[PDB]
């Protein structure tokens, strides 16, 4: 997947 | 249990760890947005990242420790390829003895009678202070450390020997943590210290990690649903979530303890003296499976029994959205609390906003604050939601290839208010740029994080894994990044954030969390703006929503000491990594400030009804603090919907 | 007038045999049958797969190969062709993992470094090619293409190293082979209509004569566009794949490069 | 505190 995150 | 250095078990890299190793590097290596060679410059810096991670306060290996490795600190890019880890596993068994030995030391500190009314200091960023030279420079930090502390807990007020007695628990333990060292817990610090070395997103998860960070993805888990704490050797039952295993059996309690743990065709193996991983890595399982757990009950009785149960799917509704409606007279607000970017999120809140009509809320407020972000379809998707078509978000990788990604209509087409601060992050970042650049929803808050780059999560688990190497146990994962977003402004949020349209008071200090401040961040740049059409134009608006929300902070109590709580924290920034260590002067400051902590709630008060009685009510319940920046944001809200109506 | 046509060096485009033919027409009737075991199938499917490739149905070969997989994981041949297909399709990042697993599986499986390097070069990651293509060299020194495959890698970071280095691999070698005449051309010894007349001579039958052309103008027009003469790389990448040498690499390279050179076109 |  792909994150965008923190 | 531990008093001797030879009790300190000596770590082994594990039998799957070299290819692992092998795994992480040829994808970070090659697949990486940012193109780096693995040479012996880059290797070096890896090595002081690594000795940081393994003593953060310079407070445990000598400088002649750190001397004698940095003689091979260029072999760890060697090392890294080949899988064989040595240094890495040299260096933290080194550095567990050297922690024990300052613990142990420690012991003896705490013995020696001292109660101090001396001026010195302490200090807590010793980030970048030379390694000891010296054992006696290593004692001397640690004299100055075990003050600390005992000055903290006596500035509970308890008694001499108290202290001592809480302190020789805590030093104690610390020791039989390092005790309890995996072979994991190093294998995992030496990826990161790789992997940090290269920007501030890019990981790697070990097995259990990998599955932890599913199940935020997800908001779920399979197992039983017991929330567990390791008190002592013992692990107890916390807390049972609601419509699982463990708690729709009835034959388990909080309290209770399991002290073993047992697989369907195998015996019930104790787990008396285990590591809290260790156990609850035992007890979860796939869903349909049975797990039998014995359980030690709650009282003093040393009766054993044991339970089966059969684990499941169970969801964390905890960390889903959340909504509820503010009411201010005739109009209403609908607010949707969004922790995170989940998978599912946007058809968590599609039903949310099905509620909300039916309420008849005038307006609606998305919370973002504190949201680090998610899965990115999810930031496009959430923003779908919202405004009819077009672009949400622009990708570009190393090689300048460009991609805009967007939706499939509009689910909710009101009046819309988006709440940020310093800790929305990437995908919040992203939901956020998008409203505010097609004029669909005005931004309240703090200027953002500054992230804008896309990782990439991929299993480091291979197909033929099973058959060849059955007794293996699961690989991990990691996440590298691999582009950059912008707006579709062709703006970008890296470093920058977004910046609201009204800002809170915390918004115009400096901040001194973000993005920019994360090791080896990239830097900011920009692109071509992509092809959209703007929902709305909300920028006539602003003179009139920037005055009326002035107005109204500047009457507001709780809108003040927050001003003046910000001067005043602007007074002691310079000294704030360094603490006084007088047991005199901290009461003065330390009472000084519980005096006008048990103060201020008087004129919110007064100012109203007032709400509730206390000359001093210096022992309050469990208080839950009111949200300032929520209400007055509802009340930007409203002003919003007003106007729009007036168009 | 138009006697000038007479200079085209080429080949009738490659067709398929009848025992190419033939053969898949079995391999159909096997498949559907109950003859096989899980390995025997596994084994077959890997085999349509190449031949499949062998005739230039790509996504065809590529089903066959991701069901030899799911019945057995451990192929390291199979993977080697995903490898391939991933960088055909621009997926260099995936066709890696690809390359990984043929080594893991089997370290002695040489193609693959071939193959991960020129994932590695298409992916622009220079030195990293480098290294696989070296080793790649050093199983058969005497191999032309494996010094015109390093030497590329290697032009991308010094054109004048990467010069002399071919330079010492041929000097170093056989010289047997007759790739190395187009070592020769890259080197400044020969001129490219020695190149071709030598290229004439060499060639036996058509089938010969197709699979130099392939070889030769891909080569050509990798050193035409270095050089940036865009419409000359993109005739002789054009005139490669006429070769219908489905399984060279040359071939499926050419190919790759049109599609770079066509969606730069796309661009601006 | 860990879930299990």
């Amino acid at each position: 997947a792909a994150a965008a995150a923190a | 249990d531990i008093t001797r250095a030879d009790q300190i078990p000596v770590l082994k890299e594990e039998t799957q760890h070299a290819t692992v190793s092998e795994r992480v590097t040829s994808r970070f290596t090659r697949s990486h947005y940012r193109q780096f060679d693995l040479d012996q410059a880059f290797s070096a810096k890896i090595f002081d990242r690594y000795l940081n991670l393994l003593d953060y306060s310079h407070n445990v290996l000598l400088a002649s420790d750190v001397e004698q490795f940095a003689k091979k600190k260029t072999e760890l890019g060697d090392e890294l390829r080949s899988g064989k880890l040595d240094v890495f596993y040299d260096l933290y068994n080194l550095a567990q003895k050297r922690r024990f030995e300052r613990y142990q030391y420690a012991l003896s500190v705490l013995e020696k009678p001292m109660d101090f009314t001396g001026n010195d200091t302490y200090n807590l960023d010793r980030s970048k202070a030379p390694w000891p030279k010296n054992e006696a420079e290593l004692n001397a930090l640690w004299d100055s450390k075990v003050k600390f502390d005992e000055l903290s807990l006596k500035l509970t007020g308890k008694t001499d020997k108290e202290i001592r007695e809480t302190l020789t628990r805590r030093y104690k333990f610390a020791i039989r943590r390092l005790a309890q060292t995996n072979s994991e817990d190093v294998f995992s610090l030496a990826m990161t210290a790789f992997a940090r070395e290269i920007d501030p997103h890019t990981n790697y998860l070990s097995p259990r990690n990998t599955e932890q960070f599913n199940t935020e993805m997800s908001l779920s888990l399979e197992g039983i649903g017991a929330v567990l704490q390791m008190d002592d050797d013992y692990t107890v039952i916390n807390s049972m979530v609601a419509g699982g295993p463990a708690a729709k059996s009835k034959a388990i309690s909080v309290g209770d303890k399991i002290v073993g743990v047992g697989q369907t065709g195998k015996p019930m193996v104790d787990v008396i003296g285990w590591r809290l991983d260790d156990v609850v890595a035992l007890i979860k399982g796939p869903k349909g499976s049975k797990v039998r757990l014995e359980i030690l009950p709650a009282g003093k009785g040393t009766k054993t029994r044991t339970v089966t149960l059969t684990r499941e799917r169970i969801r964390l509704e905890d960390r889903a959205v959340k909504m509820s409606v503010k009411t201010v007279g005739k109009e209403k607000v609908g607010v949707l609390d969004i922790p995170g970017f989940y998978v599912g999120l946007t058809d968590d809140v599609k039903v949310q906003l099905q509620k909300l009509e039916k309420q008849n809320v005038s307006s609606v407020i998305i919370d973002l604050r504190s949201n680090g972000g998610g899965a990115l379809t999810e930031a496009v998707s959430l923003s779908g939601l919202f405004i009819p078509a077009g672009p949400i978000v622009q990708v570009r990788d190393n090689n300048g290839k460009v991609r805009e990604d967007s939706d499939t209509q509009v689910f909710y087409k009101g009046p819309l208010v988006v709440l940020v601060d310093r800790f929305s992050a990437s995908a919040s970042e992203i939901f956020a740029a998008a409203m505010q650049d097609y004029g669909r929803a005005l931004v309240v808050g703090e200027p953002t994080f500054g992230a804008g780059t896309v990782q990439q999560y991929r299993s480091l688990n291979r197909i033929y894994d099973q058959m060849l190497r059955p007794e293996w146990p699961a690989l991990g994962s990691v996440q590298y990044t691999i582009q950059k977003f912008y707006r579709v402004n062709g703006g970008s949020t890296q470093r920058k954030g977004v910046t609201p349209d009204i800002i809170m008071p915390t918004g115009n200090e400096e901040t001194e969390t973000g993005e920019k401040f994360e090791d080896n961040a990239l830097p900011w740049d920009s692109i071509d703006a992509a092809t959209y059409v703007k929902s709305g134009d909300l920028t006539a608006f602003e003179p009139e929503l920037l005055k009326e929300h002035n107005a109204r902070i500047a009457k507001d109590p709780e809108f003040q000491n927050i001003m003046k709580d910000i001067a005043r924290f602007n007074a002691m920034k310079d000294k704030r990594n360094i603490v006084s260590l007088n047991y005199a002067v901290r009461e003065k400051e330390n009472n000084e400030d519980d005096a006008t902590r048990l103060a201020r709630l008087n004129e919110r008060f007064k100012r109203e009804g007032k709400p509730e009685l206390k000359k001093l009510d210096d022992l309050p319940k469990d208080y839950q603090e009111p949200d300032p920046y929520l209400d007055e944001t509802v009340n930007i809200a409203l002003d919003l919907a007003k106007l729009e109506k007036a168009r | 007038n138009t006697s000038w046509r007479k200079s085209e060096v080429l080949a009738v485009p490659l067709q398929p045999t009848l025992q190419q033919e033939v053969i898949l027409a079995r391999m159909e009737q096997i498949l559907a049958s109950r003859a096989l075991t899980d390995d025997e199938r596994a084994q077959l499917l890997y085999e349509r797969g190449v031949l499949y490739d062998s005739l230039g149905l790509r996504a065809l070969a590529r089903n066959d190969f991701s069901q030899a997989l799911a019945i057995r994981p451990d192929m390291p041949e199979v993977f080697n062709y995903l490898g391939i297909y991933l960088t055909q399709a621009g997926n260099f990042d995936a066709a890696y993992e690809a390359f990984d697993s043929v080594l893991e599986l089997d370290p002695t499986y040489n193609y693959a470094h071939l193959n991960r390097g020129i994932a590695l070069y298409y992916g622009g990651r220079d030195k990293l090619a480098q290294d696989d293509l070296l080793a790649f060299y050093q199983d058969d020194p005497n191999d032309p293409f494996r010094s015109l495959w390093l030497y590329l890698a290697e032009q991308k970071l010094d054109e004048k190293q990467a010069k002399e280095v071919l330079k010492q691999h041929f000097e170093k070698s056989d010289k047997e082979q007759w790739g190395w005449n187009i070592v020769e051309f890259y080197l400044g010894n020969i001129s490219e209509q020695t190149l071709m007349e030598r290229l004439k001579a060499d060639a036996t039958d058509n089938t010969s004569l197709a699979e130099h052309l392939s070889e030769t103008n891909f080569y050509l027009g990798k050193y035409y566009l270095s050089l940036g003469d865009l419409d000359s790389a993109t005739a002789l990448f054009k005139l490669a794949v006429a070769n219908n040498v489905h399984n060279f690499v040359e071939h499926r390279y050419a190919l790759l490069e049109l599609s770079l050179l066509g969606q730069d076109q796309d661009d601006l | 505190a860990a879930a299990a």
